[PDB]
RNA sequence: CCGAUAACGAACGAGACUCUGGCAUGCUAACUAGUUACGCGACCCCCGAGCGGUCGGCGUCCCCCAACUUCUUAGAGGGACAAGUGGCGUUCAGCCACCCGAGAUUGAGCAAUAACAGGUCUGUGAUGCCCUUAGAUGUCCGGGGCUGCACGCGCGCUACACUGACUGGCUCAGCGUGUGCCUACCCUACGCCGGCAGGCGCGGGUAACCCGUUGAACCCCAUUCGUGAUGGGGAUCGGGGAUUGCAAUUAUUCCCCAUGAACGAGGAAUUCCCAGUAAGUGCGGGUCAUAAGCUUGCGUUGAUUAAGUCCCUGCCCUUUGUACACACCGCC
């Protein structure tokens, strides 16, 4: 069976490969990662401390979805409602610092590389890895 | 083999008065495989008794602003309340679920007005329509109160205030007021 | 077994959320937006999207090959519009191919368990009105 | 493995100069000293690199004295200048988180400095009036009467 | 000395009643005793030809 | 109903009641437990999930809002 | 009156920088598709520029 | 194009160049019998047609 | 409810039925057919309102005399 | 409207009308919208699938190198009329119910005769009369004020919590705006730097070509919290950083770290509302150098109760009284 990750349940995919960049130390990460907010509209540290390597496994797949997703694409694709406290909810973007860091992490790890035009594509091999990982954890998750 | 929520075969049910029996949409033609349809039950009168009593009961489960608008979660809601009331007891969630109506329902209601100068409350019937009404919302509306301010959570209270619904036994919310409403109808018949 | 241009395309609306089924022939197979209604986002109403094909069963689904693309709206209008379309592009497959002595025998079924998945609602929204927040609601108003 | 309360523990247990509680997470137990709020225990905690699911008696002593250390003096502690409370002070322009009662000394130092200087935000601080330009026609009615 | 309770079926309804028009003047006819037929005053939306509970037998109903 | 005041964690009078007494009853629920033992509720989650990889209990349910467990089936 | 003064404050932006093309007033003055119109003279003149309350 | 302005705001500029003509030439023929006003615009050329009751006035 | 005729389309309809009778018929799609061309109405919805009054009073006529 | 009927025949307003929305696998056509099929790939596959699967990857107007409009766009049209049938009714106007039907009452605009000494001279180079007109009530510039607080009233937002909060993950909208006569002020993708608020360099879009496939919120899925004014609430207040401008203090706004106030569903009173409606929930426009707790629009999720009444509150009509007709703010 050829298994593609648009087969296979996301939530379990995403700490799937989450698990996986873990394993594979090639990946590099910013001192500041459990300091600073993922967010504007965030009040809050992420709970997980290996929420980076979540957030890489997000983005893969998500690149993978449609290419040319950039800085701001990723920022708007994880921004959020901001409270603002008293007056009514809204919605800001995620930090680009931190899309900045993942996306160039993993063009380092070079299975992500930049587009004739703006924004970032996955390589032959990114893909490849990721139907990898998916037919493993559909193989796992039916039986 | 309707299987609403994926089990529950809606055949096995039975309605002991006629009153509601035409008036109850649990049948095999009203039987749903989930309770979300939007049939538009409401644009013409009685209609909503057309419309599957399970649809209904997350109706009137959504309440109080805070949730308004929310179906997804009224349908977790009655599903977790179905899976705890057949664990706990292990008869038909759906055929208690009548039970319990039926024994909520309040037979008989006041007018108010049964002078004019003063409040009378002439005592008067209670037609089958009001009947299921006034059984849900005093049904949903006990959950609601039994689970404002405590640990014990939605699909729990809604569980329990249905099994006390259905035996009658005297402390479920729907089963008191009912209780006050035929006790002021006597007082004033 | 062998024949060719075997397809039709229908599509199913409703609330501003279009979803258009493509049907062919081929293996017995199911997928939205490339993906299987399984795997769908909204797992609590799985059961209303895998709702037509129980009604008559796969074993009318075994000989059909159908992918389904949707836009607009939100997440519950996309699920009625899906199997909707499903509903609609199964029955004018099947009575473009083959007679409609037997396609009345499955349009029957659909039209006994919910108008809406061949018949699709033709309700959408009203006008906000400059008295009030909304459409038919006004803003307070106090007399002292 | 969530077992029964073990021997060593405090069920109200006294850090600086005021006590915190036991029963809370470790993390949200310390919010209670005057000027730490739940980014800056977060962190803190973090850095104390223990484990955070467990509660305020659940700290052995060497953990006390450890992150004490680390909340005292971030800085020496790779804890990020724009984290800290005292950012650029007014006396000695050097970054520090002020704890329990030294936050205490440092608002009311603010205060009368900017009385002494008789800023408008000082003699409003005085006459107990709103100080960020906000309305007050209408509003603190409860604190008035 | 209480009267059992028993079931009255609606042949028709009068109109609307209860200085409000809360209430609903109908027609019934027990089907335990089919010739007799008495007016009742209800509460709620009520049809033709459905049935409904009646705590007595012996009580009519009056204007409003 | 003036004050909870729940054990956040287990001694030796709850936790040996609570491993005798739990696989008896129908409703095996983190705020039934609760309300049983007067544990906290933390510990309650905490509890089900360790008893239910003990073996002494089935899970249900499993949802993100509400998890459900139930006593062993007997046979 | 004196050169320097007179025109000496900035007015490059702001409520003062714009008026109405009609009737110089700088209140309720709409400015959507470069109108730059006074309210109460768009509502004489809006059948001239073709705006039709079609609803 | 970045000299050309949007379609919209050309519309717009067009019914208010409309707009003062018709005012001004109101105000300048409301003793001549003025009545109305037309133009016919393009690339080559506008023409402005004004209807009056004394044209030789 | 809300369903009442008007005069306007009514005695339209009184008036084509008196003076083109043999024409019309039982028909509704029929009576429009016929009315759209030999009655000039400008709109879609008065004309097929006419016409549905002209297909009552046919009822009406081919049992009981009226005041047409 | 029907019906009685000294009335018959009309007219205006209502209706009608225009726009709006659902239906047309019918027509007209679309490299500024696309859909299938095909050819390159890229990857999953070899247990074997192989006319296997995904691709918002590239092309088949790169013009000879495929079609078509189902989806989208907008013109011509059609389509719904109480039309059919059962019942009620004077058997008339009509009403109720049901089948077939997309639809059996979609929302709006316009709105008569008249009145309110209703509001506006502060919209106007609309305007009579009067006030001022050089120590100006003209006009310009500088500073403050329009925010100022023992208290009272109105429209709102925010919450009071476990039907929840926090973290992460999955994830779908439509209205509609976008570079300037004055007028110097646009919307913005991508790459880099910062933790954020921001800054830099390269483009695109005067617009179904770009922003944008508008990756929105809510919701949905998992973890943590645990009845504790608690991780609910974020009022008030401190320190620090950027943005706009000539200028930010009386804090313009936004961001980080800090305190964590009242608030535990609200007395008497009282508002709004019948189906995609109330509501929850975000997003556009107007405001704008900076900007929404306002307003006007849009979209999502989406109900309960009722198909009634003159009991209350108002309004109309008929009858009636009048010494009123400047019309009860009357007359006396
Ligand atoms: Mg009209
Ligand atoms: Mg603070
Ligand atoms: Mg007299």
């Amino acid at each position: 069976p050829g298994v593609t990750v648009k087969d296979v349940n996301q939530q379990e995919f995403v700490r799937a490969l989450a698990a996986f960049l873990k394993k594979s130390g090639k990946l590099k990460v910013p001192e500041w990662v459990d300091t600073v907010k993922l967010a504007k509209h965030k009040e809050l540290a992420p709970y997980d401390e290996n929420w980076f390597y979540t957030r890489a496994a997000s983005t893969a797949r998500h690149l993978y979805l449609r290419g040319g997703a950039g800085v701001g694409s990723m920022t708007k694709i994880y921004g959020g409602r901001q409270r603002n406290g008293v007056m009514p909810s809204h919605f800001s973007r995620g930090s680009k610092s931190v899309a900045r860091r993942v996306l160039q992490a993993l063009e380092g790890l070079k299975m992500v590389e930049k587009d004739q035009d703006g924004g970032r594509k996955l390589t032959p091999q990114g893909q490849r890895d990721l139907d990898r990982i998916a037919g493993q954890v559909a193989a796992a998750n039916k039986k | 083999d309707i299987k609403l929520f994926g089990k529950w075969s809606t055949d096995d049910v039975q309605i002991n008065d006629i009153s509601l029996q035409d008036y109850i949409a649990v049948k095999e033609k009203y039987a749903k495989y989930l309770p979300h349809s939007a049939g538009r039950y409401a644009a013409k009168r009685f209609r909503k008794a057309q419309c599957p009593i399970v649809e209904r009961l997350t109706n009137s489960m959504m309440m109080h602003g805070r949730n308004n608008g929310k179906k997804l979660m009224t349908v977790r809601i009655v599903k977790h309340a179905f899976e705890i009331i057949h664990l706990l007891t292990g008869e038909n969630p759906l055929q208690v679920l009548v039970n319990a109506i039926i024994n909520s329902g309040p037979r008989e209601d006041s007018t108010r007005i049964g002078r004019a100068g003063t409040v009378r409350r002439q005592a008067v019937d209670v037609s089958p329509l009001r009947r299921v009404n006034q059984a849900i919302w005093l049904l949903c509306t006990g959950a609601r109160e039994a689970a404002f301010r405590n640990i014990k959570t939605i699909a729990e209270c809604l569980a329990d205030e249905l099994i006390n619904a259905a035996k009658g036994s005297s402390n479920s919310y729907a089963i008191k007021k009912k209780d006050e409403l035929e006790r002021v109808a006597k007082s004033n018949r | 077994s062998k024949g060719p241009l075997q397809s039709v395309q229908v599509f199913g609306r409703k609330k501003t959320a279009t979803a258009v089924a493509h049907c062919k022939r081929g293996n017995g197979l199911i997928k939205v937006n490339g993906r299987p209604l399984e795997m769908i986002e909204p797992r609590t109403l799985q059961y209303k999207l895998l709702e037509p094909v129980l009604l008559l069963g796969k074993e009318r689904f075994a000989g059909v090959d159908i992918r389904v693309r949707v836009k607009g709206g939100g997440h519950v209008a996309q699920i009625y519009a899906i199997r909707q379309s499903i509903s609609k592009a199964l029955v004018a497959y099947y009575q473009k191919y083959v007679d409609e002595a037997s396609k009345k025998e499955i349009k029957d079924i659909l039209i006994q368990y919910d108008r809406t998945l061949l018949v699709a609602d033709p309700r959408r929204c009203e006008s906000k009105k400059f008295g009030g927040p909304g459409a038919r609601a006004r803003y307070q108003k106090s007399y002292r | 493995m969530s077992l029964v309360i073990p021997e060593k523990f405090q069920h109200i247990l006294r850090v600086l100069n005021t006590n915190i509680d036991g029963r809370r997470k470790i993390a949200f137990a310390i919010t209670a000293i005057k000027g730490v709020g739940r980014r800056y225990a977060h962190v803190v905690l973090r850095k104390a690199d223990i484990d955070l699911t467990k509660r305020a008696g659940e700290l052995t002593e060497d953990e006390v004295e450890r992150v004490i250390t680390i909340m005292q003096n971030p800085r020496q502690y790779k804890i990020p200048d724009w984290f800290l409370n005292r950012q650029k002070d007014v006396k000695d322009g050097k970054y520090s988180q002020v704890l329990a009662n030294g936050l205490d000394n440092k608002l009311r130092e603010d205060l009368e400095r900017l009385k002494k200087i008789r800023a408008h935000r000082g003699l409003r601080h005085f006459w107990g009036l709103r100080v960020r330009g906000q309305h007050t026609k209408t509003t603190g009615r409860r604190g008035r009467t | 000395r209480v009267q059992p309770i028993k079931l009255a079926r609606v042949t028709k309804v009068l109109g609307r009643t209860g200085s409000q028009g809360q209430c609903t003047q109908v027609r019934v006819e027990f089907m335990d005793d089919t010739s007799r037929s008495i007016i009742r005053n209800v509460k709620g939306p009520v049809r033709e030809g459905d049935v409904l509970t009646l705590l007595e037998s012996e009580r009519e109903a009056r204007r409003l | 109903r003036d004050k909870l005041n729940n054990l956040v964690l287990f001694d030796k009078a709850t936790y040996d009641k609570l491993c005798k007494e739990v696989p008896n009853y129908k409703l095996i629920t983190p705020a039934v437990v609760s309300e049983r033992l007067k544990i906290r509720g933390s510990l309650a989650r905490a509890a089900l999930q360790e008893l239910l990889s003990k073996g002494l209990i089935k899970l249900v349910s499993k949802h993100r809002a509400q998890v459900i467990y139930t006593r062993n089936t007997k046979g | 009156g004196h050169q320097q003064l007179y025109w000496s404050h900035p007015r490059k932006f702001g409520q003062g920088s714009r008026s109405c093309r009609v009737c110089s007033n700088r209140h309720g003055l709409i400015r959507k598709y470069g109108l730059n119109m006074c309210r109460q003279c768009f509502r004489q003149y809006a059948k001239d520029i073709g705006f039709i309350k079609l609803d | 194009m970045a000299v050309q302005i949007s379609k919209k705001r050309k519309f717009v500029a067009d019914g208010i160049f409309k707009a003062e003509l018709n005012e001004f030439l109101t105000r300048e023929l409301a003793e001549d019998g003025y009545s109305g006003v037309e133009v016919r615009v393009t690339p080559t050329r506008t023409e402005i047609i004004i209807l009056a009751t004394r044209t030789q006035n | 409810m809300g369903r009442v005729r008007t005069k306007t389309v009514k005695k339209a309809a009184r008036v084509i039925i008196e003076k083109y009778y043999t024409r019309l018929g039982n028909d509704f799609h029929t009576n429009k057919r016929v009315c759209e061309e030999i009655a000039i109405i400008p709109s879609k919805k008065l004309r097929n309102k006419i016409a549905g009054y002209v297909t009552h009073l046919m009822k009406r006529i081919q049992r009981g005399p009226v005041r047409g």
